[PDB]
């Protein structure tokens, strides 16, 4: 269900180092089914709000309202059990997270924990263990038998396996070549298409313009934008200004366009942009 | 033969505790003073071709296979020979970091190699700063992003002087920005230098300005030629597994729709170009 | 398959230094295995598993080496920064702190060597069980007999200025605590380093 | 620490040979991979023949090779190059230069050598 | 890292191997002390030490904090001797020689000067410095069958992960608690179980690290430590004499002043 930020303002203890950065008057809210992207410049708060979810780090001011729980300012550590049983973090490069004997048992442990029966669990990481294209020989070897690849798929299955409600990924893509990233992204947008709210945490502009349908734009701890990617993406004098990429055929547009094309719309997409490319041929 | 400084010739690799070769009877030369681009899928050759160029891993039969670098067939007794000519930037920015800082860290190959200590002093000082990294000359790589280490990692492989730069791997795990940096300081250096880069890669882009680009497919050299010979061939590197570059795929869709342009048109300036000029 | 010798010497080398970041990682950071029933008394340390992983892992020289280094971080611990009282007593001396570490690591390498020489892959896990029991066992075991030969004999221990017949009950008390935290600890250490051990020899399969 | 010193060069007839010397002053030539080089009147510098800090490594050019043998002399902090077989082409100026970026080996390149020699003379006619 | 802050007064113009020994050597002397004298030298010597770097209080408050209750501890154990509790008689007896309380003022003097002089060492000297001057120490093993030129990069490379291990075995914890991991729940029965989802990571993760080092090191010609330059020296210099002085005096004033 909806996720929304009150007043939320997260401050790391004043006269401390000051490359934690923290959140300042964070108000939003998100949509209970769609595909929400966290986009922002290196030093933004991402990871910092990310947290905020999976009641990491609860706030200083204002309230977080995600799945049923009220995170306030004095929300304590004792019933997050079953909030992370609903709101899930998917932590960079987690092939680390990887420790069990067999790959189903560290996937099964995600279930386990969250109070998941031994026939429950273990059906419940052979399933996505499939979702995430493991090979069935790979289901008994150890995670460490495994390339990165497979050891990320195990990873992203521990923790989706459970198949909670909120699933806030971060960078999930990295280092995965340009086949590999497209099946990831491919597996979460059919768990958001199941019916499951998705945050991701992305560098590459590219994929919020071809997946995400909410961006929240973070800059300084503070919210500086908060729109569909079409909307975020329309001013290049705004970016520039704001040290924000665009979708590298949003720059094609922008490159054709100071070359005086009469490209219609604002073309995101590879698609999208060669359709405009089309209909600005002829008339 | 054409003045090629890297020639493999009948590689082929078991990883000791795998069953199958990771290369087999692969060849491929590397012209001198090109910057080169590897790429494949799933076979992952690739990823083991660096190693092998400087030494690291040995091929299968020593006596069917040969790998040469800059005159110097990599041999048991010129192992150490051929490192000198051969420098890789490696893939994870961290954990090729051996200084406590910068300066060590760049210091750590003239160490290696018995350098004099004043003429460390100039070198390192050069190098740093050859990367921009004088700033944090004496910083932690704990308090140092990704992109900077990469940096760092590349100063102290031009130090040494080499005859050949590897990125392998080298941009993988790195903020895209970031990639740029580390691709346009590895272009400097090598106009700077004359050198020859080696790109072990799965950016299509860093791979689509490379003056040679080799298709690797299941340890085997599925084809090999200029990026604008190899990328327009949609089909076989899909069957692969490869994409294309941004401008590739864009002239295929606009195929799909009717409107075809040139192989030859490999650039995003040619491109706004033809488009433009299909306006007018 | 160039230049071997070197390949496993610079392996060693920096295989060492992560070891030696773990170990002052566990030893000067209040880790999260660090488990204590009574705060301020001995602790069953997460650091003879340790010892007992790098020891199965490289060998018995290098245990003994490894334990030395452990017992060289506790020595300088002891006088930089006690913990509590157990240390104070007894960790300041050199023979207390570093013998039976010492021994302790050669005797995880000794045991280690065992699932080095078994070639069923199950009966490995069975003798890594063994050097991370050892590995809390002799140094358990050696600390008690020393602090027996230093300081229980002649109760001068410098600690306070305890009866000799007080300073005894005193240290019967403390060897007490150490046998039941060293039994509690033998067999912590002995369950979880099979459990570090197998996944490494995986994530070594090549070189 | 650049006192670099070729020495040696002169005129000689074709076929017949002469020994160039480049020695340092001031340092050790130990510590730098020693390259000669060969400037020809209209022609532009070229890489000739080189020696690694090991001594164990020489490499020479094509125009060189079989005729042209370079040694390192550790006792007198000189190193040494052999010409036999002079031909008239190989009337040039001849210049050593020192890099220490380099032990296992050595490269014939103008450009990593960061000490230069000012180069003496060799003319081959008759 | 041990929160080593730059400066430009004396103490950091001292070699590190200097800094090193006097802090071995001063607290070697603050044990062979007993006579009021004698604690009143070391204490002189040791704050002068303190007063003479220049860093007020609230650096030495931070550095003994999380002792002074466990200063208390071993403080009161010690005045009341062997009792935990002198039930008889609460207060003051004697005159000649007052009362015990003064013996366990010795141990808060102990406690205090070991870890002053062990903070001047931490907050003044770079990491790879104070590796350098153990190294130094560690020369003299070169006559028995040991290499410390291996021992000094071991530690230095240490020193060098120490935080980014560090950084990665925090990481690890909160994505082993974001898959629902529990790390102080139940006795230690299990709190033991929970455990290896942070200890298999961080093996797995030194190991492959350790990989990776080896594999670049060798790719720069690390052919052993035998044969190479070394980019970081360590000179002596004039002020370096200044410890001497505070050293020798140090002998002098507590072998004399200390039981004959
Ligand atoms: C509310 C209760 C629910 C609590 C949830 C519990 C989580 C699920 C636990 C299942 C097992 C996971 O923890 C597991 O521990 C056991 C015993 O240490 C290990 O088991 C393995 O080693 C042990 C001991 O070395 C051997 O006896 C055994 O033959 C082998 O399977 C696993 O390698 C480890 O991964
Ligand atoms: C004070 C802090 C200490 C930090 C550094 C200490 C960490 C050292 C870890 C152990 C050393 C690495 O392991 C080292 O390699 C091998 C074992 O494989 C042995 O190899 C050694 O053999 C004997 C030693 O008697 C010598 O003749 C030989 O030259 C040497 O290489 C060493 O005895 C061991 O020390
Ligand atoms: C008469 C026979 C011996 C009596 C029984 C055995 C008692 C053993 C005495 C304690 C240990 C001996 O320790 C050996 O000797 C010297 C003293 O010069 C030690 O010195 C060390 O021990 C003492 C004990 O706390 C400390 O006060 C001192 O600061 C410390 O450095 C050496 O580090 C060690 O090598
Ligand atoms: C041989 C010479 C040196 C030997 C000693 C080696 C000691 C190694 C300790 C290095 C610690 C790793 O890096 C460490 O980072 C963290 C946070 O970023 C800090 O420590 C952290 O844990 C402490 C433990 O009480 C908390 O109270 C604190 O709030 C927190 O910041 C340390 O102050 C810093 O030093």
């Amino acid at each position: 269900m909806a996720i929304k930020f009150e007043n939320v303002s997260y401050v790391y203890s004043p006269g401390s180092p000051l490359e934690a950065i923290g959140l300042d008057q964070l108000n939003f809210s998100l949509e209970e089914g769609k595909f929400i992207a966290l986009v922002g410049h290196t030093g933004s708060g991402k990871s910092t709000l990310m947290q905020h979810f999976n009641a990491l780090l609860k706030p200083t001011s204002g309230k977080i309202e995600i799945a049923g729980y009220t995170i306030t300012p004095e929300t304590g550590n004792k019933g997050l059990k079953d909030l992370r049983r609903k709101v899930s973090l998917a932590f960079q490069f987690s092939e680390a997270q990887l420790f069990e004997n067999t790959v189903l048992k560290d996937v099964e442990y995600g279930p386990r924990n969250f109070g998941f029966s031994e026939d429950e669990a273990r059906e419940a990481a052979l399933k996505w263990l499939k979702k995430v294209g493991l090979k069935d020989d790979l289901i008994e070897h150890s995670p460490f038998d495994l390339s990165g690849g497979q050891m990320r798929r195990v990873a992203l299955a521990g923790v989706l396996a459970y198949e909670p409600e909120i699933i806030c990924l971060d960078e999930p893509a990295a280092g995965l070549d340009p086949m590999g990233r497209l099946e990831m992204m491919q597996l979460f947008k059919d768990y958001q298409a199941a019916g499951h709210t998705v945050i991701l945490v992305t560098h590459n502009m590219d994929d919020v313009a071809d997946y995400a349908d909410d961006v929240l734009a973070l800059e300084h701890g503070r919210l500086i934008k908060h729109a569909s990617p079409k909307e975020v993406f329309k001013d290049s004098e705004w970016l520039q200004k704001h040290h924000l990429a665009e979708p590298r055929s949003a720059r094609f547009a922008a490159k054709l366009e100071a070359a005086g094309l009469k490209l219609p719309g604002q073309p995101l997409t590879m698609p999208e942009l060669a359709d405009a490319i089309k209909q600005s041929l002829k008339g | 033969g054409s003045d090629n400084i890297i020639s493999f010739d009948h590689v082929t690799f078991t990883y000791p505790d795998s069953p199958r070769p990771a290369l087999s009877d692969l060849s491929f030369a590397i012209e001198r003073g090109s910057w080169t681009a590897l790429i494949g899928h799933n076979g992952s050759g690739k990823s083991t071709v660096s190693k092998l160029i400087n030494g690291l891993l040995a091929p299968d039969d020593l006596d069917k296979s040969s790998i040469t670098v800059d005159g110097v067939k990599l041999g048991a007794d010129t192992v150490w020979e051929v490192r000198e000519k051969v420098g890789i930037v490696f893939q994870n920015p961290d954990n090729q970091f051996v200084g406590a800082t910068v300066s060590d860290d760049v210091a750590f190959g003239l160490e290696n190699r018995a350098v004099p200590r004043p003429e460390m002093l100039k070198i390192v000082a050069q190098a740093v700063a050859d990367v921009g990294m004088a700033d944090y000359a004496d910083s932690e790589p704990s308090n140092l992003s990704g992109g900077q280490k990469q940096r760092v990692a590349i100063a102290g492989i031009l130090a040494v002087k080499p005859q050949v730069i590897i990125l392998d791997e080298s941009t993988s795990m790195l903020d895209p920005e970031g990639k740029e940096q580390i691709l346009d300081l590895v272009r400097k250096i090598k106009e700077d230098n004359n050198l020859t880069v080696i790109s072990i890669t799965h950016d299509l882009e860093e791979a689509a300005g490379a003056d040679q680009v080799l298709v690797l497919d299941d340890g085997q050299l599925l084809d090999q030629g200029k990026p604008e010979e190899i990328f327009p061939k949609v089909e076989m590197l899909k069957r692969i597994g490869l994409d294309i570059p941004f401008v590739y795929r864009l002239k295929q869709l606009l195929k799909e729709r009717g409107i075809v342009l040139p192989d030859e048109i490999d650039d995003d300036e040619k491109l706004v170009q033809s488009l433009w000029q299909l306006n007018s | 398959m160039y230049d071997s010798e070197a390949r496993q010497k610079t392996l060693n080398l920096t295989v060492s230094a992560v070891f030696v970041a773990i170990l002052l990682l566990e030893a000067f950071i209040p880790n999260v295995g660090y488990i204590t029933i009574l705060p301020g008394l001995p602790a069953i340390t997460t650091i003879p598993l340790t010892v007992a992983v790098f020891a199965s892992l490289r060998g018995p020289k290098a245990g003994a080496a490894f334990g030395l280094v452990w017992g060289l971080t506790s020595l300088l611990r002891a006088y930089v920064a006690p913990n509590g009282l157990v240390t104070i007593l007894l960790f300041q001396n050199p023979l207390i702190a570093l013998l039976p570490r010492l021994a302790a690591g050669w005797a995880a390498g000794l045991a280690g060597q065992l699932a080095d020489k078994w070639e069923k892959e199950s009966r490995k896990p069975l003798a890594y069980a063994l050097s991370g029991l050892l590995a809390s066992a002799v140094n358990t075991l050696i600390v008690i007999l020393l602090s027996d030969l230093v300081y229980f004999i002649h109760p001068q221990k410098l600690a306070l200025a305890l009866g000799a017949k007080s300073g005894q009950s005193l240290l019967v008390i403390l060897f007490t605590a150490l046998a039941v935290n060293g039994i509690l600890e033998a067999v912590f250490s002995g369950l979880i380093t099979p459990l570090i051990t197998a996944p490494l020899k995986k994530r070594l399969k090549r070189r | 620490q650049v006192q670099l010193v070729e020495s040696g060069g002169g005129l000689v007839q074709p076929g017949g040979s002469l020994r160039l010397s480049c020695t340092a002053s001031g340092f050790t030539l130990d510590d730098y991979a020693i390259g000669w080089f060969r400037q020809a009147p209209g022609k532009e510098r070229e890489g000739i023949s080189c020696i690694s800090r090991s001594g164990s490594s020489t490499t020479y050019a094509d125009s060189v090779k079989g005729r042209f043998t370079i040694s390192r002399d550790r006792a007198e902090n000189t190193v040494y190059l052999q010409m036999n077989s002079l031909k008239p082409e190989d009337t040039a100026d001849y210049y050593c230069a020192a890099t220490p970026v380099w032990y296992w080996s050595c490269a014939v390149k103008v450009g990593p050598y960061d000490y230069w020699g000012q180069g003496t003379q060799v003319t081959v006619s008759s | 890292i041990g929160r080593y802050l730059p400066g430009t007064t004396f103490v950091y113009r001292v070699d590190p191997r200097a800094k090193l020994l006097t802090t071995f050597y001063f607290i070697i002397m603050i044990f062979l002390a007993n006579n009021w004298v004698s604690y009143l030298v070391i204490s002189i010597f040791g704050l002068a030490y303190v007063f003479a770097t220049g860093l007020k209080a609230r650096v030495f408050w931070d550095g003994v904090k999380p002792m002074i209750w466990m200063i208390v501890f071993t403080s009161l154990l010690q005045t009341f001797f062997m009792a935990g509790g002198k039930v008889y008689w609460h207060w003051w007896i004697f005159t000649l020689s007052s009362e015990g309380l003064i013996n366990g003022l010795y141990v808060f003097i102990r406690f205090a000067m070991i870890i002053l002089v062990s903070t001047v060492m931490t907050v003044t000297t770079k990491p790879l410095e104070i590796a350098d001057a153990m190294e130094w120490m560690l020369t003299p093993l070169k006559l028995f069958k040991v290499n410390v030129g291996m021992i000094s990069l071991v530690i230095s490379i240490a020193l060098r992960f120490v935080p980014t291990l560090f950084d990665q075995t925090v990481k690890i914890m909160n994505a082993q608690r974001s898959r629902g991991a529990d790390f102080n729940d139940g006795g230690l029965v299990k709190r033991a179980k929970s455990v290896v989802p942070m200890l298999v990571p961080l093996f797995i993760d030194s190991l492959e690290v350790a990989l990776d080092l080896s594999t670049a090191m060798e790719s720069r010609g690390y052919k052993g430590s035998e044969g190479r330059t070394r980019y970081r020296i360590l000179e002596w210099s004039k002020v370096d004499l200044i410890p001497v002085a505070y050293c020798l005096l140090l002998t002098i004033l507590m072998i004399t002043t200390r039981k004959h």
